[PDB]
């Protein structure tokens, strides 16, 4: 029981962490680039207007 | 004779366009096709290629004629032509003729006056235009067609004029969609009953890479084919930089019939390259966020193939002997045995996987190490050092090779 | 009652400045006048007047501006607004933006001249539209569907296939069956080879003698874009309710209409709207969109397919966000459909039609159309919100009802959307497709579906 | 050595004068008496800053983060003051320096610049914070006139098979740095840890100099195949097998 258990909480344990991981490198990012773009383009706009 | 630039020179009839145009790019002539009056559009950021592609298109073509304009860009690429173009000749009658025999160069460079950018636009194709009328097929370049936008933007602000998008003129997308109609395939004026064509292939040069630039947007609303090239492959030396996943052409239905007489095996290969490649980018979204281990060994197999045709199909140095120019035996060859390769991975995998012993993309690389470098070195084969016959037969080989590794499994 | 007074003919030219020609020592002028150049090696062109002031008139030039001077040529005012001829005579002609003969025929002999602008239909003098145009496009007919008399766009952008459609509709759409359509057809600013695709596709099907068509190309001047819509419509408001005819009006590009009509707004100075676009375009626009429907008493209908180009695939850009406000819905053309190479690339979520809730049901269509078309579009919109999902967790963290919706997602896409250029379906294979996909879920997952529908369709 | 020097208290309309003074003097000492002459321009982005200045004041059309709608064409009576001309034995070279506003390659100021210059040197933040030295990162980097300055009789036969694969090597070695920070060490493949090796290597061998070191081509090129023999032959795709053949075994 304490085996089954700790082989399958190990995986869970690494599935957890990839996601952790992936919003903190990849996900938050990608976000503040298009955001920071976004505010780039407004004030062009607005200069042109 | 004399002509108004600024008037489109007469024709008997326009035709539909049913010819290639051959670029010697491996990517380029497989997957996104030209063709002998065809429009064309070539955006990216700084150093990306516009003007290697523009010069190759330019030396290695089945044109009759060259019409090449440089305007608002360096002085040190018009020298680099005018150097390079006399020692390098083509074949004609088992005799050899120059290349600069055949083109005519007009200037505009980046600190020359900026009205006359405008001038080189209307220059090139009424030069173009008349060797048309001739009976000739011309391509003409505009090695960057943003800068003649650029002066219609000083010539309106000193005009004092109202603005459309980011200060181009109101009138920039006329101006834009009636010199591309000045392309195209022709029965000419007057009576030797002949036909002709022009061909425009025109850079476009986004300012900070971005193709939402005015000038993009207005130039891809008229253009038949669009190579959109990607600065990440540039920064990785992956040329020519084409995106594969944005790039287009409107004329691969025009071309079946050639392709159905001259090259009836082909189709089919463009068919699962494109596929090949939108799977893998599919895969690589999951890839990155899950960690690979996840995959499906028919999975593992497409990234690996995705991955052999994005390094050694859709790669070439322009500036080495084997890979200047690329024929489209060579090119319809190597597709061959790239896409061979891997149905036959695919069905030993997916015959074999049910089984209590089953193959895998891991056993099929430990097996077929000498076979997989084989395959990236179908590239290095010089079409003028060794024969159209020997790269054949090589190609050919390597089929045996590889079924003989195949039924080994 | 005819204008036989003599034109008055000046050589008084003050200014010239992109399309405008602004001239002086005018008398009396008048708005919206036509007015007829001659430049001073002969050549003849023609212009409406856009502003007067004292004995000043501005002139745009339909044929534009090079080679005018302001010495020798001379302008003759015509005393009169824009009237072109018009008769039935008009099918199986080709004009240009202009509306004169580009075929070798005869210039049009008038059954009777109308105003381009049109005159206005009375609100209680319209008909209400319910019968059902079958496209023979189940993205359309099963979810979209349209009455005859109403004005739906296709929405589009570069590079993508809505000519195809256009076309496909022209060949494939008659009534709902248990008459044939007239087709006036406007190009603005198109290339050669859209004019060729549309023109040789009429000559093909056989059917060139039923239309009229209007070519601008993109080498002609484009101020004969801000005519060549009026022209199509004051043919088409002649056929329909003055011979009966029942007509359908394709205007190609719309978004070509604009960028004309913001070069003028642009040279006269005028205050921007949105995008440097006339501060008027939504009253422009509207001035040609609602010239279409059914009148009373008069058996004839015109229905409008405007087609616009997206520009970066914006639609909120000005020309598709002010046309929506007019029409009765649109018709979506996808990239990402186009690049997964189903055709059509309709994508029904932004999809619309305002009017198809009357056209359909017991009677009209069938009695489930209603049911299916409204689950269809829920299980889709569930199918993209999982799909979305999907592309982050991985596949091992969805439910068997996520994979139904996903199952479903790939089944609609292949089926229902996916049908080739030159399949005809009826209502009733697009209806029972449409069943087909409903299979794949319980009934206790077709919440949108009331229990005597379930019960009487569902089992079969 | 000529000097022309206007500083952060000196007149801002000076500064559009400067260069222009500059590249004339350049012209005279290159192409009537017949010198070599390396042109040295600094903060271009103060030239342009002053440009936009000026341009403000007379309401011209603006272009990106309101600079004038004509930089481009400014900035290229400029950069196109330089190389070689027939029958005369002198030179130009220019190497202008330029501060990117917030780290942005994007910007206006190196955006035009890359389209006019051939090519460009780049220095990372991210190498300076490492205390790397020169903080020189080769992936933004180019120049458009290596391509024919380069090879046999010109330097050494394999400097081009070297330089792309170096490239290829240190852009896959960037790659996965990227994907261990999701992943971690236990996920990766052994082919990774090769790529991952040689991006550590090849920071502290070739890139990191010190400022007095001055290198041959031939210890540039060697420090090059000494870093590249980390993998095996059949990994260095980018290389025909003649020159494999020849300088890969030593
Ligand atoms: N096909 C190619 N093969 C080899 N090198 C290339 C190729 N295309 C581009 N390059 C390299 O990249 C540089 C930039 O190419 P260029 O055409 O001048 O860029 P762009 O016009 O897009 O700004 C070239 O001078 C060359 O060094
Ligand atoms: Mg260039």
């Amino acid at each position: 029981s304490l085996q089954t258990s700790f082989v399958t909480l190990d995986e869970a344990i690494k599935i957890t962490n990839r996601r952790v991981n992936a919003i903190e490198h990849v996900i938050i990012p990608r976000i503040e680039r298009t955001l920071a773009y976004i505010i780039t383009e407004l004030d062009e706009r607005e200069r042109e207007e | 004779q004399v002509w108004p630039v600024r008037q489109v020179r007469p024709v008997t009839e326009k035709l539909p366009a049913n010819h290639p145009l051959l670029t010697g790019q491996r990517v380029l002539d497989a997957l996104f096709p030209c063709v002998q009056g065809g429009t064309t559009a070539i955006p990216g950021a700084f150093g990306c290629g516009k003007t290697v592609i523009s010069q190759s298109l330019s030396k290695y073509s089945n044109s009759d004629v060259i019409i090449y304009v440089g305007c608002g860009e360096r002085g040190n690429e018009m020298s680099e032509v005018l150097r390079d173009f006399p020692e390098l000749t083509m074949e004609v009658d088992g005799k050899v003729e120059s290349i600069m025999k055949r083109t005519a160069l007009v200037a505009n460079t980046s600190n020359m006056p900026v009205a006359a950018r405008e001038a080189s636009i209307y220059t090139g194709i009424t030069l173009s235009e008349y060797f048309r009328d001739m009976g000739y097929h011309v391509s003409m370049m505009a090695d960057s067609t943003s800068r003649w936008a650029e002066a219609l933007r000083e010539i309106s602000g000193r005009l004092a004029e109202m603005p459309a998008d980011s200060g181009y003129p109101a009138y920039l997308g006329a101006r834009l969609a009636s010199f591309y109609e000045r392309a195209g395939r022709v029965k000419c004026l007057g009576n030797p009953e002949r036909e002709g064509s022009v061909s425009i292939v025109g850079a476009v040069s986004p300012p900070g890479g971005d193709f939402s630039d005015p000038v993009t947007s207005a130039t891809l609303g008229i253009v038949q084919v669009f190579w959109g090239l990607d600065k990440k492959l540039a920064q990785r030396k992956h040329f020519p930089s084409v995106n594969w996943l944005i790039s287009y052409s409107k004329y691969m239905r025009a071309l079946d019939e050639y392709y159905d007489k001259h090259f009836t095996e082909f189709v089919p290969l463009r068919t699962k390259a494109k596929e090949i490649l939108q799977e893998e980018e599919d895969l690589a979204e999951i890839v990155q966020l899950v960690g690979k281990a996840s995959l499906a060994e028919t999975d593992k197999i497409t990234l690996e193939v995705a991955k052999l045709i994005k390094d050694d199909f859709l790669q070439q140095n322009g500036y080495t002997p084997y890979d200047r120019f690329c024929p489209f035996y060579k090119t319809v060859g190597m597709l061959s045995n790239m896409i061979s390769f891997y149905d036959m991975a695919r069905r030993a995998v997916e015959t074999t996987a049910q089984s209590d012993n089953k193959i895998t993309w891991s056993i099929i690389r430990e097996h077929m190490g000498e076979i997989l470098y084989k395959l990236s070195s179908m590239k290095f084969k010089d079409p003028v050092k060794d024969g159209e016959a020997k790269i054949k037969a090589d190609y050919a080989q390597l089929l045996e090779d590889m079924q003989n590794a195949f039924r080994s499994l | 009652n005819y204008l036989s007074q003599p034109r008055l003919t000046y050589k008084t030219v003050s200014g010239v400045n992109g399309p405008l020609v602004i001239l002086d020592h005018v008398k009396f002028p008048r708005y919206a006048e036509i007015v007829h150049l001659t430049l001073p090696d002969g050549t003849k062109r023609s212009g409406q007047v856009l502003e007067v002031s004292g004995s000043k008139a501005v002139v745009q030039v339909f044929e534009g501006t090079s080679g005018i001077d302001a010495k020798k040529t001379s302008c003759e005012f015509t005393g009169d607004i824009l009237r072109t001829p018009v008769s039935e005579d008009m099918l199986g002609r080709v004009f240009n933006g202009s509306g004169k003969p580009i075929d070798r025929g005869p210039v049009v002999l008038a059954e009777d001249f109308l105003d381009i602008m049109g005159q206005p239909i009375n609100p209680q003098c319209r008909i209400y539209p319910e019968e059902m145009i079958q496209t023979g496009i189940s993205a359309i007919d099963g979810m979209n569907s349209i009455a005859r008399g109403q004005k739906i766009p296709i929405f589009s952008a570069a590079g993508l296939p809505h000519n195809e459609i256009a076309a496909q509709i022209c060949r494939q759409a008659g009534l709902v069956k248990k008459e044939n359509f007239a087709i006036v057809f406007a190009a603005m600013g198109v290339n050669m080879e859209t004019a060729r695709f549309f023109k040789s596709d009429f000559e093909e099907n056989g059917s060139m003698d039923n239309v009229c068509l209007f070519l601008n190309l993109a080498n002609d001047p484009t101020i004969e874009r801000i005519i060549t819509p009026r022209l199509a419509l004051t043919t088409a408001e002649f056929l329909a309710y003055q011979c009966e005819k029942h007509v359908l009006v394709i205007l190609t590009d719309m978004s070509s209409y604009a960028e004309a009509l913001r070069e003028v707004s642009a040279a006269r100075e005028e205050v921007p709207g949105r995008r440097g676009f006339p501060g008027y375009m939504y009253t422009d626009l509207a001035t040609i969109y609602e010239r279409a429907g059914r009148v009373e008493g008069r058996n004839g209908s015109i229905t409008q397919i405007p087609i616009l180009t997206m520009p970066n695939d914006d639609i909120t850009h000005p020309i598709p966000d002010l046309t929506g406000y007019i029409t009765e819905g649109q018709i979506y053309v996808d990239r990402q459909l186009h690049n997964r190479q189903i055709y059509p690339p309709i994508n029904v979520l932004p999809s619309l039609s305002r009017l198809m809730k009357s056209a359909i049901g017991e009677g009209m269509t069938r009695k489930d159309h209603a049911d299916v078309s409204n689950q269809l579009y829920a299980c889709y919109a569930i199918g993209k919100d999982v799909q979305a999902m999907k592309a982050v967790v991985g596949e091992e963290a969805l439910t068997s009802d996520d994979l139904l919706y996903l199952e479903f997602l790939q089944k609609f896409e292949k089926n229902f959307i996916t049908q080739g250029p030159y399949e005809n379906r009826t209502v009733y294979e697009t209806l029972d497709i449409g069943w087909q996909l409903l299979r794949i879920f319980p009934k206790e997952m077709l919440k949108r579906i009331p229990q005597s529908t379930l019960s009487e369709f569902y089992p079969r």
